[PDB]
RNA sequence: AGAGUAGAUAUUGUAAGCUAUGUUUGCCACCUUCGACUCAACAUUUCCUCUUGGUUGUAAAAGCUAAGAAGGGUUUGACUGUUCGUCAAUUAAAAUGUUACGUGAGUUGGGUUAAAUACGAUGUGAAUCAGUAUGGUUCCUAUCUGCUGAAGGAAAUAUUAUCAAAUUAAAUCUCAUUAUUAGUACGCAAGGACCAUAAUGAAUCAACCCAUGGUGUAUCUAUUGAUAAUAAUAUAAUAUAUUUAUUAAUAUAUUAUCUAUAUUAGUUUAUAUUUUAAUUAUUAUCAUAGUAGAUAAGCUAAGUUGAUAAUAAAUAAAUAUUGAAUACAUAUUAAAUAUGAAGUUGUUUUAAUAAGAUAAUUAAUCUGAUAAUUUUAUACUAAAAUUAAUAAUUAUAGGUUUUAUAUAUUAUUUAUAA
RNA sequence: AUAAUUGAGGUCCCGCAUGAAUGACGUAAUGAUACAACAACUGUCUCCCCUUUAAGCUAAGUGAAAUUGAAAUCGUAGUGA
RNA sequence: UGCUGACAUGAGUAACGAAAAAAAGGUAUAAACCUUUUCACCUAAAACAUAAGGUUUAACUAUAAAAGUACGGCCCCUAAUUAAAUUAAAUAUAAAUAUAUUUAAGAUGGGAUAAUCUAUAUUAAUAUUUAUCUUAAAAUAUAUAAUUAUAUUAUAUAUUAUAUAUUUAUAUAAUAUAAACUAAUAAAGAUCAGGAAAAUUAAUGUAUACCGUAAUGUAGACCGACUCAGGUAUGUAAGUAGAGAAUAUGAAGGUGAAUUAGAUAAUUAAAGGGAAGGAACUCGGCAAAGAUAGCUCAUAAGUUAGUCAAUAAAGAGUAAUAAGAACAAAGUUGUACAACUGUUUACU
RNA sequence: AGGUAAAUAAUCUAAAGGGAAACAGCCCAGAUUAAGAUAUAAAGUUCCUAAUAAAUAAUAAGUGAAAUAAAUAUUAAAAU
RNA sequence: UCAUCUGAUUAAUUGUGGUUAGUAGUGAAAGACAAAUCUGGUUUGCAGAUAGCUGGUUUUCUAUGAAAUAUAUGUAAGUA
RNA sequence: AGUAUGAAAAUGAUUAUUUUAUAAGCAAUCAUGAAUAUAUUAUAUUAUAUUAAUGAUGUACCUUUUGUAUAAUGGGUCAGC
């Protein structure tokens, strides 16, 4: 249940490292992506092309903003007059700055 | 029920769902992105969906095509979007597949996602129609896309095409007018050149294409085989 | 000594004598949990099975006693916390121990055990008991050793792909009944064989799923309650087209089936009024998979199939031959020569190892791995299958097609037509 | 009573060491009390099998604990606080 | 088993706390945030109103808006109770203090007027607990004033038509669902016999103070060292069903979560089914299984006479005959002890 | 009885070194620090392991070879 | 926690406030509770209580070097 | 819980040298090859330093005890006290 004694250096690391099943393999099996001359994954699409055909659906396929008139003809002052601003709290700031905790995707090396 | 299908970590009544949900999703937006298990199972029920689809097209027996009808609607759930999916099933989608036998999906494997290194995939509508009768262009059929791509960086290139592009492009012909795969690539190359900011010389484009066809359409060691002494 | 019809030594063996054991009850004080379940390993001082000596007390058959022998086997219930014991029903037999009276970081907690309480006894009393009774508290993710499986690395009498012997590590090794020999041998009769073979079983082990049985959150049908859809049809509105003389009629698309007021405070329902405010087909969700009847694959034992591994070799107790030493005698603790066991060696089976063998040898497709599709396999791995698309041949998974199975209605039918 | 009962109920009385408000005795009802029997039922068992979900296993992210003189931490027999 | 600090070991091991998710888009930045659609879960709640509490957590700093009427506090009044207070000498007392009496405080309670909307100031003058039956009344049908059977029976409002003051007032008549529920009324059964305390006319007034108000509240926003399956007061709690607030569903509302994705060996947990047998298990039938109406009938011995036993066991009617939601309902007996309903070692 | 109680001596206690397989107490011998030629103690001298050759008898049982197991039995051998 | 079980118009459950506790209250009585546990709480102080008991007590070198017996002891863990 | 500074140790990762995949126990000491590094007197057949070839010897430390490798006490390591 309880170890008898405090594990030595050489046994806790020859435990960790010593077995290759434990260990990190190379990625071998990168390979040319035909659309763009970048590495990807064999048996994988390349998440630089997909991502670009994904975002020319988006700017093709899109759903027009709902803008109502009303809105859309108020003077500067009247909307002013009628929505003015407010402080927003920290949780609301933080929410805001998405830059700080949101991971864009890293686009690959151009393969030899 | 040990091995019959994916348990996906979900109790019977739900995976069900999430199954439809699935398959109700890819009907509506001919290709989506999920987990590839996920992904896998949605294509079986799907691809199913379709055949059932078609065979009440065709049968001349009425009572199986009414059989068939309440089969398609049990696997779907039609409210919301999916409101006039079963009409959209019968009038659009199914017949797309009508001389293909089977394989109407395609998963495509992504790279897994980054915070939970699930394996992520692309499940999506073979033959899907890039461009409607309004002048636009339709979201799906991602392969097409990522080919006629691939063929632009070869003709930027001054490469001669690889024999995998050309088969997954003889493959994507096989169940499609060539005059029409034509003008879809054309279409295609419009986009793309333009989002990948490259000059659109229509006629050589055109031209290109064409020599792309012709190609693809008109079809043409270390050990000896030797009978025993 | 003495019993044993006679004779101490077939069998029995007073009291006293000489030892072994560390299985009991003690003594010492170095040293501060009984039973059940589960799985057992070891011993032999052998209960059964195999071999054999003795048995006026071995005629036969049952026995009794002794030698070899640990291969295999050695019980299920009623009572009790019990081990034990009493009994019942079996068995070839129901052997005796050792293993911290094996086994609580494996289970249990009935006994023993503290707090509550009562009873009998003891005590002036608080309370007490080699007493009785009801109730009643420990938990632990495994670091090392070890064991069960599974990989990676490795040094290979030097490579890889395959086939692989000796060997090593283990497994296995049976037993009963019936039948025949034979109602023979033996015996006055009653009774009743050895030697040996066969067939049924047995307990154990292994594999298997064709069939049978189970399961089957694959599936199908039935079914109660509530809700929610799609389709069709009706009505209404809006939008888009066509006709007609913005209006009406038609076609397509989308949305809608509400609402409000009365019946003496409130709520619900009902009807009436108000409004265009619909009733059939088919689905789904929820209620243990809602419940119930079937049920494919797989997995399984209630099921199926096989095995209990020979022949052979050397032996144990025991039984002999010739034959001195020792004129006889003596199977030899002499030389020679023979028999002899469920034991030993082996044999058989599994796992490991890889001596040896065939082939190829810097590669337009050498051998492996990474990758994909997977299952023959599987915790991860590993293993095995496939990764075809060109001059030919190779289907891994899904999908498709197919025949087949399941479900449950169906000739009162389906399809072609005249 | 059971094939078989150290349990249960009935009965007997060498009551080791019963007994009358530390109440004595016999009942009806009640009791999650204790013991025993019959019925029915059943995976409790013969004797386990299949299925379901949550863990276990793998990948990603986060990240305990008791413990620990130092450890390069095998078997057997012998020895020996 | 020194104290403090730092850093190891177990170990990148267990665990990440009851849980249903999917896609598209915000965004070629999202398992976790926002939106839309689908799916699910809670639904006499995981909803909607509130009380208490608290690092304001909120839909936020440009912030929770009150003269009063189905608005609370503050205020007036007092209960339980409290008070270095109160009365040559209230009484007692080593000191502290304690007692009795006064006065003051003290909500968990009582408190005028109001949609026809309403006016609170000043001055002057003399209600334990339970129940709404039966009878009687008239109404509706059958038969031949009287019988039989059935509901109805105190209050709550709009309409219409009359009669009196003069379209505004008062009274009368007639018209008009069922089932729950409310308040206010009346009469009244039982013993356990049911708070305290704070006037009316007239004249003159009344420019209406302060504080509470977010959100959370069967919970991530309080008490539990944690965004802890524990603890936490009150009122509404759509319909369909039913005796019901049981049970099923779920209109609406709210929610789907600081862990995910796969795989589902051994093994554990929590479930479902099981041939032949049926307690052979075990200390012990522990656990599991077992319900052939839940309504209406019927229901024994014994017995303290209490359908106590009884919700008796069996059994009948209605329903169903191959079965086909949930929930309520789980035997009979003998003995020991204790009359009984209760109480007890919060945590063996 | 590795028991208990005291008597005498020694060692251990507080004593390292060699031997007794390993060893508090037995057999030798007392470490001031080295050095390593010579005498040695107890104990040893086939190898493990530092060091050996002989003589005369006996055993044949691996008896025994650094922890001696008895009465009794059988078979020899001497002496009378 | 889940299942199962018991009471559920009463010696019922429960909100809000109050009274009674450290020789000490409350207790349908279990030494039960009195702020995560009482045969008598907690805090501060006496206080560095006391401990014939346990543990600990820190550099080096040099010389000598015991005892575990008798007697006494409310003494046999001590002390003379 | 001052301010500077900080090659103090425990502790982690990495690199270099050296040894290590047929070898078994306080991980040290002594013997003794080899490899590496440094060396302005290595003149060398050199010297020092580092390093688990191989061989031999070697039962942690303290406390408390008649007596402890003890499977008796106590300590996870280092720094300060
Ligand atoms: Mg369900
Ligand atoms: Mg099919
Ligand atoms: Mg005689
Ligand atoms: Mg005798
Ligand atoms: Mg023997
Ligand atoms: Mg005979
Ligand atoms: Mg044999
Ligand atoms: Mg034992
Ligand atoms: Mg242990
Ligand atoms: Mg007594
Ligand atoms: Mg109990
Ligand atoms: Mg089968
Ligand atoms: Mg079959
Ligand atoms: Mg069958
Ligand atoms: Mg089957
Ligand atoms: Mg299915
Ligand atoms: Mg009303
Ligand atoms: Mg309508
Ligand atoms: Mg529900
Ligand atoms: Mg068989
Ligand atoms: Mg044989
Ligand atoms: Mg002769
Ligand atoms: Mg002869
Ligand atoms: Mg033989
Ligand atoms: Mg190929
Ligand atoms: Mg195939
Ligand atoms: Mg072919
Ligand atoms: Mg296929
Ligand atoms: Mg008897
Ligand atoms: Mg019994
Ligand atoms: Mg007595
Ligand atoms: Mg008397
Ligand atoms: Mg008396
Ligand atoms: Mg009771
Ligand atoms: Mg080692
Ligand atoms: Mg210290
Ligand atoms: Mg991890
Ligand atoms: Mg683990
Ligand atoms: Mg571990
Ligand atoms: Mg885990
Ligand atoms: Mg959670
Ligand atoms: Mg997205
Ligand atoms: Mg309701
Ligand atoms: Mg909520
Ligand atoms: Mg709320
Ligand atoms: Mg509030
Ligand atoms: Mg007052
Ligand atoms: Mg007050
Ligand atoms: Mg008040
Ligand atoms: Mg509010
Ligand atoms: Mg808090
Ligand atoms: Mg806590
Ligand atoms: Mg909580
Ligand atoms: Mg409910
Ligand atoms: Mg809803
Ligand atoms: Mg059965
Ligand atoms: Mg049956
Ligand atoms: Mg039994
Ligand atoms: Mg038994
Ligand atoms: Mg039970
Ligand atoms: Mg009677
Ligand atoms: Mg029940
Ligand atoms: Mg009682
Ligand atoms: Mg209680
Ligand atoms: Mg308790
Ligand atoms: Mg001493
Ligand atoms: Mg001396
Ligand atoms: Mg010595
Ligand atoms: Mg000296
Ligand atoms: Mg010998
Ligand atoms: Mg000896
Ligand atoms: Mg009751
Ligand atoms: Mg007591
Ligand atoms: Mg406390
Ligand atoms: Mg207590
Ligand atoms: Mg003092
Ligand atoms: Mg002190
Ligand atoms: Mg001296
Ligand atoms: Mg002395
Ligand atoms: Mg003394
Ligand atoms: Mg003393
Ligand atoms: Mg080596
Ligand atoms: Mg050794
Ligand atoms: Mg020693
Ligand atoms: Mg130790
Ligand atoms: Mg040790
Ligand atoms: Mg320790
Ligand atoms: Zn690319």
């Amino acid at each position: 249940a309880v170890p008898k004694k405090k594990v030595s250096h050489q046994k806790k690391r020859q435990k960790l490292y010593g077995p290759g099943k434990k260990q990190l393999k190379m990625i071998h099996h990168l390979n040319k992506c035909p659309s763009c001359g970048h590495y990807k994954r064999a048996n994988t699409l390349c998440m630089y092309c997909v991502g670009q055909i994904s975002h020319i659906w988006k700017t093709h396929t899109a759903k027009e903003e709902i803008k109502p008139r009303q809105e859309e003809e108020l003077s500067e002052l009247d909307q002013r007059v009628l929505y003015p601003g407010r402080r927003d709290t920290k949780y609301t700031k933080d929410l805001k700055d998405k830059d700080n905790y949101l991971e864009r995707r890293v686009r690959t090396l151009k393969k030899d | 029920t040990v091995g019959i299908a994916r348990k996906l970590s979900r109790d019977k009544a739900h995976r069900d769902a999430l199954l439809k949900n699935l398959a109700c999703q890819l009907f509506q937006h001919e290709s989506i992105v999920s987990t590839h298990a996920k992904c896998k199972e949605a294509s079986r029920v799907a691809e199913r969906i379709i055949t059932w689809t078609k065979r009440a097209i065709t049968t001349s027996n009425s009572v199986a095509q009414a059989e068939l009808k309440s089969q398609i609607q049990s696997q779907l759930f039609l409210a919301g979007d999916n409101r006039k999916l079963m009409k959209r099933l019968f009038s659009e989608i199914a017949p797309r597949y009508l001389e293909r036998p089977g394989g109407y999906t395609r998963v495509l494997r992504l790279e897994p996602r980054a915070n939970d290194s699930a394996p992520q995939s692309v499940l999506e509508l073979v033959d899907s129609p890039v461009m409607s009768e309004s002048h636009t262009v339709n979201r799906g059929n991602l392969k097409m896309w990522l080919l006629v791509k691939s063929v632009i960086n070869d003709d930027a290139n001054q490469l001669p095409h690889n024999p995998l592009t050309l088969q997954n492009l003889h493959k994507v012909a096989k169940f499609k007018a060539e005059a029409q795969l034509h003008g879809e690539i054309m279409l295609i190359k419009q986009v793309l050149l333009k989002e990948m900011s490259l000059p659109y010389d229509e006629a050589l484009e055109n031209e290109r294409t064409q020599a792309l066809l012709k190609e693809v359409y008109s079809s043409s060691s270390s050990y000896v085989m030797v009978p025993r002494p």
